[PDB]
């Protein structure tokens, strides 16, 4: 059974189910994408902190 | 004939004589057909029912947009 698109609300259904769809997508991506990203971000900071200290142990008096 | 009498008495409230029907049918030409179809059938809603091996059936929207032409 299918209804003609000229006889349906076609934007309200998107928002009626917004919270359920957003929960499903964001829950799926959390562990696999976010957890490795936080680790990569931290490594970027540790790297930049060791570069500065290494410049002063060689050039500063 | 009896079916024609009874059916017309309920539908129209009267029986139409044969001569009247033929007079109304005579003055309908191609330009009057175009007027009526443009008003009721052109770019209109359709309903569909089917049964059997229907793997190659058109989409409802295909049938809906075949009610108008893009040529002209
Ligand atoms: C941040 C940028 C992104 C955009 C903004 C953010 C996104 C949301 C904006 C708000 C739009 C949605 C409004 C609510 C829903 C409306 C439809 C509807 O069904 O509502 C009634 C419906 C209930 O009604 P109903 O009684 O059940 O059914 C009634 C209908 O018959 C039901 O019938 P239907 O379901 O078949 O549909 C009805 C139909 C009929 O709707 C109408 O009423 C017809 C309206 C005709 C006009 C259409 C809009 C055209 C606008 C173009 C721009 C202007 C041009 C003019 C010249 C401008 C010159 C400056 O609806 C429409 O067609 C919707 C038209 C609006 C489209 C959105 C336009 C947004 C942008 C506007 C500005 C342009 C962009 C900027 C560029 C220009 C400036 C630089 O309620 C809902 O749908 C729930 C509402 C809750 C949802 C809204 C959530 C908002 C918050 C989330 C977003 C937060 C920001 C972004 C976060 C993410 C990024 C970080
Ligand atoms: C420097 C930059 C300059 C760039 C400028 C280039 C030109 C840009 C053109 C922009 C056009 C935008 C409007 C698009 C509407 C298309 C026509 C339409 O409504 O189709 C309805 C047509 C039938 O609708 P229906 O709902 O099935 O039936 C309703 C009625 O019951 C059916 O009632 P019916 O039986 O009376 O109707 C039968 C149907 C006949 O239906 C058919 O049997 C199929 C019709 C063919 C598909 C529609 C034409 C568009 C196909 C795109 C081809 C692009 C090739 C790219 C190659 C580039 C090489 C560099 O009648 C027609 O539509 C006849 C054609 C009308 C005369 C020609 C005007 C339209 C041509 C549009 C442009 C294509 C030529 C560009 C070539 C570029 C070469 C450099 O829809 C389809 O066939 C479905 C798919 C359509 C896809 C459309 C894609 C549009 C893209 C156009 C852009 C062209 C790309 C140019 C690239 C340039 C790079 C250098």
């Amino acid at each position: 059974q299918t209804i003609s698109p000229y006889q349906l609300k076609f934007i309200y259904p998107f928002w009626h189910t917004f919270f359920a769809r957003c929960w499903c997508k964001c829950s799926a991506y959390a562990w696999p994408w976010v957890w490795p990203g936080l680790i990569t971000f931290g490594l970027v900071k540790k790297m930049n902190h060791d570069v500065e200290e290494d410049i002063r142990d060689h050039y500063w008096y | 004939v009896a079916e024609d009498i009874g059916r017309q008495m309920l539908a129209y409230g009267r029986r139409m004589p044969l001569a009247e029907f033929l007079k109304r049918l005579e003055v309908i030409d191609a330009e009057e057909v175009k007027r009526v179809a443009w008003k009721y059938l052109h770019d209109a809603e359709v309903a569909v029912a089917g049964l059997g091996p229907l793997f190659g059936m058109p989409q409802l929207i295909n049938l809906r947009r075949a009610t108008f032409w893009l040529r002209y």
